[PDB]
């Protein structure tokens, strides 16, 4: 197997700056017939992988000239000049010269932007859910930079740890921010047993936590 | 327009068999390699093999020779992959790609992929709960999608009208059931003076739910 080793595995690039990805290889991708079937692909979150570069340097139609590929035999590079926000996703180098055909591991391209506070929103369980006998309390932490964030739940002003599930977004393709959602799930009985429910985010952008709360009545 | 239509999601019990299908349009099917690529939940692409529909000749990656069988149907321009003896670690997204042939030197058109989940759990549709606030000029509304199986679930607001300010979070699995949320932000003068509705699809259960978000009384 021709091992494809990509450096780095993570690429933090500022908006407008050049971004280069290195692909090294176990053997020569120069095929018996003389051609070099080395390709670059792009997989944006939630999409199929798309062809960007073929045969080392040739870019697939519809791919902007901002993308260019170079290198030879064992060593290869892909450069993205003047990076845009919609460029983020995973970049793969790929060899089609020697069976089996092999991909490199991913190069994740993340972008750097200005600091942004999270917009915090708290929601009581809906009437529909209460009727089923469950009671989820959902809190949104939206459009913040950078990645790091934490949530503390309080039932009646006391920290609740058990029963909480969290989910983080991939980087947004428009405004380049991250997002998070937290869900405290209870029984209607457990939920009706208490009164105040608070959601608090700590971010690096503020000293104090953003506190959003509601009372069951 | 070159196109590759892959079958819908699959839930199959451990130690079973699945037949994945891929329908080609917009080019001469019989003169281009069809490739398959595995992608496990998390990261990474892995090449399974190609079939040449013209004469049914193939090449497999050794690792997959015992689990993957490639066939083709010329008459319907369809390519097929059969996956056998199914483990949990076989739960992945499997892609279709047109490869080698006249003026094609890479995998230039990919199918949308087919998500294959291997579990003994039961297909169950989501319950979609509304999320409304308990003038900022900007208001954040949401939908809770809870208790469905398997993946995926697509969420869309007002039949696609609102793309901006839309965040749908990765699902979190607990006790054989997935839960995700999605949020949307709109100017306050457009809610609830106008209708905001989330559209959840669950292809595995063939279920669409459309929930309208109305204020609390």
């Amino acid at each position: 197997d021709v091992v494809m080793t990509q450096t780095p595995l993570s690429l933090p690039v500022s908006l407008g700056d050049q971004a280069s990805i290195s692909c090294r290889s176990s053997q020569t991708i120069v095929h018996s017939n003389g051609y070099t079937y080395l390709d670059w692909y792009l997989q944006k979150p939630g999409q199929s992988p798309k062809l960007l570069i073929y045969k080392v340097s040739n870019r697939f139609s519809g791919v902007p000239d901002r993308f260019s590929g170079s290198g030879s035999g064992t060593d290869f590079t892909l450069k993205i000049s003047r990076v845009e926000a919609e460029d983020l996703g995973v970049y793969y180098c790929f060899q089609g010269s020697h069976v089996p055909f092999t991909f490199g591991s991913g190069t994740k391209l993340e972008i750097k932007r200005a600091d942004a506070a999270p917009t915090v929103s708290i929601f009581p369980p809906s009437s529909e859910q209460l009727t089923s006998g469950g009671a989820s309390v959902v809190c949104f932490l939206n459009n913040f930079y950078p990645k790091d964030i934490n949530v503390k739940w309080k039932i009646d002003g006391s920290e609740r740890q058990n029963g909480v599930l969290n989910s983080w977004t991939d980087q947004d393709s428009k405004d380049s921010t991250y997002s998070m959602s937290s869900t405290l799930t209870l029984t209607k009985d457990e939920y009706e047993r208490h009164n105040s429910y608070t959601c608090e985010a700590t971010h690096k952008t503020s000293t104090s936590p953003i506190v959003k709360s509601f009372n069951r009545n | 327009a070159v196109q590759l239509e892959e079958s819908g999601p699959e839930l199959v019990k451990p130690g079973a068999l699945v037949k994945i299908s891929c329908k080609a349009s917009g080019y001469t099917f019989t003169t281009y390699d069809i490739n398959w690529v595995k992608q496990r939940p998390g990261q990474g692409l892995e090449w399974i093999g190609w079939i040449y529909p013209g004469d049914g000749s193939n090449k497999y990656n050794e690792k997959f020779k015992d689990k993957a069988t490639l066939t083709v149907d010329k008459s319907s321009s369809t390519a097929y992959m059969h996956l056998s003896s199914l483990t949990s670690e076989n739960s992945a997204v499997y892609f279709c790609a047109r490869g080698y042939g006249k003026n094609v030197y890479a995998m230039d058109y990919w199918g949308q992929g087919t998500s294959v989940t291997v579990s003994s759990a039961k297909t169950t549709p989501p319950s979609v709960y509304p999320l409304a606030p308990g003038t900022n000029s900007m208001v954040t509304l949401g939908c809770l999608v809870k208790g469905y199986f398997p993946e995926p679930v697509t969420v869309t607001w007002n039949s696609g009208s609102l793309s901006s300010g839309v965040h749908t979070f990765p699902a979190v699995l607990q006790s054989d059931l997935y839960t995700l949320s999605s949020s949307v932000t709109v100017p306050s003068s457009t809610w609830p003076s106008e209708t905001v509705t989330c559209n959840v699809a669950h292809p595995a259960s063939s279920t669409k739910v459309d929930k309208k978000i109305v204020p609390r009384d």
